[PDB]
């Protein structure tokens, strides 16, 4: 909050603007990376209520309805196993929406194979 | 140690933030690392010099932090492009590419 | 009044292991849930700490150097140890520090005492023979009483920039003979603005009279060296563990 | 946004324009409740001072000290302060004050400084290079001179080694300047170490008696005892205030803390090496210094071809410290919140997006 | 004079480490490409043109 | 071997630690690169005589 310090800092020019621009570019690049990785489908596919897949069990990778986070047991285990002018910007996609994207991809690859990636 | 790659990225980012915060504790040759102490103890002719030393030290630290942040951003962008390629080719189709 | 004690038994002083004792709070700043690296005058881990006895006929009041700082450990029962003497020449030529803890209060005086060759206290089953004179006194400080072997007393005495820092910790133990193996951070007890030169120190004991009999007590003297420790502060601000940075490659 | 982007046309999107930080409202000074004045009068207005080889040191603690009494009075020729400003000394708190008084000549007044040489600096009174304090020298012709010579003020002229800083030497041994032993007798190449000034009132201004008092302040980590005459104000909590706690200046929000301080501890500190907790000097209360709400201002707008309506996002700032909508990303002003879900047009963050249809979020 | 030498050598060392990091990123990209060619051309037959 | 130079270098803080850590990261990255490129098999095969 020192005015004299900022007045002396103004002698160096637009260094602060350059650093903020670089950090803003990194911050939007992270959201672009998440869009490129997870948002590859424009349809939110859902599994059928009856899990008749000819003996194949997907309960460990499909989302659990009993959990409030709507995550798979594997995804829940993954989330459990990972632990002065600075601000942390929240990501554009929250964890439940990323989990919803993965659930849509799982439903597409289980119910439709590779057909949903090439069209309807 | 199964999830070492994500924990490595989290630890690197947290360590970079901790180093950037820790760099405020260094006086960089000034009498003190606290700006309020200098502004309350000294006249502006010498407080200008002390604040100038603090400014150049903190600016060098911030530029260094932004430089490693850009390098890590490039590395994470390459990893994310690889992850998008794996999502397109392994999940949305069957790949003939070995390994 | 001075009394020569001529019934001592000649024996060399012993040595034992410091283990992980002698850690004190380096400053007056609260820190919580942190790992802090500090470079200060500390007692090295697993060092050779000198052991002195009081048993009956042993009465260990030798002339010891002070050096940079002194760690003083006491395996005490029934209150024999009463105070300390600090100074350079221990006479009226220089100025010396007196710390005593009698039955009522703790007294700190900075005077030019003409000390006896064998300063001591006494308990009759009312005896005080430490100095013969005190002419020029600059600092006085009266405070509260600080104090099988049942009690463990740790003290750290440092003299930097005219300030005498005394750190203390009181520990209930039930170990018979040696230092228990464990960790206990020494809280600062008092900061005294004495401003005097200290190179030598003396332990003050108390006799038991019906000649004299020495009660069962044992004390340990260790010397501080400038080194770095990594201290761990818990959620309550208490130092719970420490690492000596220059002890071994693992701790390094 | 137009000024920030240096363009008269702004495309659709979100743009970081400036930063927002809440101003402090009040100022709270908390000093210990002491009233007794420490004797600057006995230091300065003493009848007889001491010689420079046996300079008199007085310890000063637990007082209110009015330094502007010494500053503004037109009695001291030199009031030259090192490491601190003389006018600011009322607004500071020190743990201990050393007052070192002696009498020298006028030409030796310059020698009371760090990094200086001479007879006084080498042999009589040495100042450390990290000295923080003031040197106060005033003429004393009527007190310290006498017709026929005032020889009671002596300076050490001969010593084997230079003095350490703040070392007092009062020894009187005959200096051996040659190979012959002296054996306590002055003579050829064997001199007394102390030499008299020999003050007369007819002497020149260089050979003129000046009384010098050096104040040195211990700014080290310790409880503060000597404090200025600033009056303590009442404690206000849960707001952004400037604070001066026992000479520790800052800006923040003082709240209740569950941190159990040990009784010797005054400050608190974290892994970030910032003072986030202090002890109240008066109530002995531990106060958590939470720093105040701040963030970035982002201007959400469509294209200027489409519309000129804008919304502002205060990142990481709750809406009660600034069409109001609270998001996880921050407080959004000017955009109405709808319950319907659409595709993301302008990204806000935390699952929130904005669009134009008025600006909706 | 030693401070001038220290800041000059420190600037030189920071420049060297920065360009070494850039070359390390380039070599890492080349090594990832080489590992991809090892997996796809040696350990199998690739349908990818060129 | 100049102690005064190191005493002046200590004013700049942990720059040397950052440079050593960056070089250590590059050094382990080279071994990781060789491990990824060449160590793609866990069986050491031999041709017939
Ligand atoms: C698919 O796998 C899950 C998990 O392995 C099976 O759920 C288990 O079912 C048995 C018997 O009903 C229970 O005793 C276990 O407690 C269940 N475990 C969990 C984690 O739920 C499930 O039965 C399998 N089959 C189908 C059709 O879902
Ligand atoms: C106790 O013993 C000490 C030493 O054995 C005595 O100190 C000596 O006393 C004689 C007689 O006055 C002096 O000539 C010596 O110079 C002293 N020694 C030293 C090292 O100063 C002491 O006097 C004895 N105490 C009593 C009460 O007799
Ligand atoms: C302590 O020192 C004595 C002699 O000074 C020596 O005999 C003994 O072995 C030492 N003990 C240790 C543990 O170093
Ligand atoms: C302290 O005393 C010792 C011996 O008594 C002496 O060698 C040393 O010079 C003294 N130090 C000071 C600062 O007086
Ligand atoms: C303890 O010492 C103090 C001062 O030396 C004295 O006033 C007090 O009476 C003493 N108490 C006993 C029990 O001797
Ligand atoms: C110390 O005491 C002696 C005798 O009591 C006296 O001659 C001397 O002046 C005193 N010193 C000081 C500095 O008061
Ligand atoms: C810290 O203090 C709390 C009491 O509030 C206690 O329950 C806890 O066990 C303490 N922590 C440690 C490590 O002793
Ligand atoms: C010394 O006495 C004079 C009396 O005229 C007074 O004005 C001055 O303030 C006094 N100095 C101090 C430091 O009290
Ligand atoms: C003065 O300060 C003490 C703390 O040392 C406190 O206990 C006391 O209540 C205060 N008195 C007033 C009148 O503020």
């Amino acid at each position: 909050d020192s005015t004299e310090c900022s007045n002396l800092l103004l002698q160096y020019g637009s260094f602060c603007t350059q650093l903020n621009r670089a950090l803003t570019g990194i911050a939007v690049e992270q959201d672009k990376n998440t869009q490129e990785v997870f948002a590859q489908v424009k349809q939110i596919y859902k599994t059928p209520p009856i899990k008749d897949f000819g003996g194949f069990n997907f309960s460990q990778i499909l989302p659990d309805p009993s959990k409030p986070s709507k995550r798979s047991p594997i995804e829940d285990l993954l989330f459990n196993k990972v632990t002065n002018g600075l601000t942390v910007l929240p990501p554009l996609l929250t964890d439940e929406m990323i989990a919803q994207y993965t659930s849509a991809l799982l439903a597409g690859t289980i119910t439709s194979g590779w057909t949903f990636g090439a069209g309807p | 140690s199964a999830l070492g790659k994500l924990q490595d990225v989290v630890n690197q980012n947290a360590q970079a933030l901790n180093t950037l915060v820790k760099q405020l504790s260094s006086n960089f040759g000034a009498i003190s690392s606290v700006l309020n102490d200098i502004l309350s103890r000294l006249d502006p002719p010498e407080a200008e010099v002390q604040i100038d030393r603090l400014i150049t030290g903190r600016l060098q630290s911030l530029q260094t932090y932004v430089t490693q942040q850009l390098i890590r951003a490039a590395e994470i962008r390459a990893s994310a492009n690889l992850a998008a390629t794996k999502m397109s080719e392994c999940v949305l189709g069957q790949s003939k590419r070995v390994d | 009044q001075c009394v020569n004690l001529t019934t001592r038994t000649q024996l060399p002083p012993a040595y034992t292991n410091s283990f992980t004792r002698g850690v004190y709070y380096p400053d007056k700043v609260f820190r919580s849930s942190v790992l802090h690296s500090t470079q200060d005058l500390f007692l090295p881990f697993f060092s050779n700490v000198t052991w002195f006895h009081a048993i009956h006929k042993r009465f260990d009041n030798p002339v010891l150097p002070f050096n940079d700082g002194v760690y003083f450990a006491s395996t005490e029962k029934s209150n024999i140890i009463r105070g300390w003497i600090f100074g350079t020449t221990l006479d009226s030529k220089t100025q010396s520090l007196l710390i005593v803890n009698n039955a009522t209060n703790v007294v700190i005086k900075v005077c030019e005492f003409q000390f006896c060759n064998d300063p001591f206290l006494g308990v009759y089953y009312s005896e005080f023979r430490v100095y013969s004179s005190a002419n020029n006194c600059t600092f006085e400080y009266v405070s509260q009483p600080f104090l099988n072997f049942k009690n463990l007393r740790e003290f750290v005495f440092k003299n930097i920039d005219g300030y005498f820092k005394i750190y203390s910790k009181h520990t209930p133990i039930n170990l018979v003979r040696d230092l228990p193996q464990g960790f206990s951070a020494l809280e600062p007890l008092v900061d005294l603005p004495i401003g005097i030169n200290i190179t030598r120190f003396q332990t003050l004991l108390a006799l038991h009279r019906s000649g004299w009999t020495a009660g069962a007590a044992a004390y340990y003297v260790g010397y501080l060296q400038p080194r770095t420790f990594l201290l761990k502060y818990n959620e309550n601000g208490t130092i719970t563990d420490a690492v000596d940075c220059a002890l071994d490659p693992l701790s390094e | 946004t137009k000024c920030t982007l240096k363009s008269f046309t702004v495309e659709k999107g979100i743009y970081q324009t400036s930063n927002f930080r809440v101003q402090p409202t009040e100022s709270i000074v908390r000093f210990p409740n002491i009233t007794n004045l420490c004797p600057f009068g006995e230091v300065f207005n003493a009848t007889r001072f001491a010689s420079v080889y046996a300079w008199n040191r007085k310890r000063i603690s637990n007082c209110v000290a009015d330094y502007s009494v010494l500053y503004n009075s037109a009695s001291f020729s030199t009031f030259k302060c090192y490491g601190v400003s003389p006018t600011k000394l009322n607004d500071l708190c020190f743990t201990n004050v050393y007052a070192d008084s002696f009498v020298i000549r006028g030409d030796e007044v310059r020698q009371i400084a760090p990094g200086q040489t001479g007879k006084i600096a080498d042999y009589n009174y040495k100042l450390p290079d990290d000295f923080t304090g003031c040197v106060i020298a005033w003429n004393s012709n009527n007190l310290d001179s006498k017709v026929g010579g005032n020889y009671n003020y002596r300076y050490r002229l001969f010593r084997k080694s230079n003095l350490k800083p703040f070392e007092r030497d009062i020894s009187t041994e005959i200096y051996q300047a040659g190979s012959t032993p002296c054996n306590g007798v002055q003579g050829f190449n064997c001199y007394f170490p102390l030499q008299s000034y020999g003050f007369q009132p007819t002497n020149g201004v260089g050979y003129q008696p000046y009384r010098v008092v050096v104040l040195s302040f211990e700014l080290l980590h310790a409880p503060a005892t000597v404090c200025g005459p600033k009056k303590s104000t009442n404690l206000v909590k849960n707001k952004c205030v400037n604070f001066n706690f026992n000479g520790l200046t800052g800006t923040g929000v003082l709240t209740e803390s569950n941190k159990k301080f040990l009784p010797f501890q005054q400050f608190g500190r974290d892994i970030a090496d910032t003072t986030d907790a202090v002890r109240d000097p008066q109530t002995l209360e531990i106060l958590d210094i939470t720093p105040c709400s701040f963030g970035g201002v982002s201007v959400i707008t469509p294209g200027t071809n489409t519309s000129n309506q804008v919304a502002v996002l205060y990142q990481g700032v709750n809406c009660t410290e600034v069409n109001v909508f609270q998001t996880r990303a921050g407080c959004l002003i000017g955009a109405e919140h709808v319950n319907n879900s659409y595709e993301c047009d302008i990204p806000i963050g935390a699952g929130i997006c904005a669009s134009y249809q008025s600006i909706i979020a």
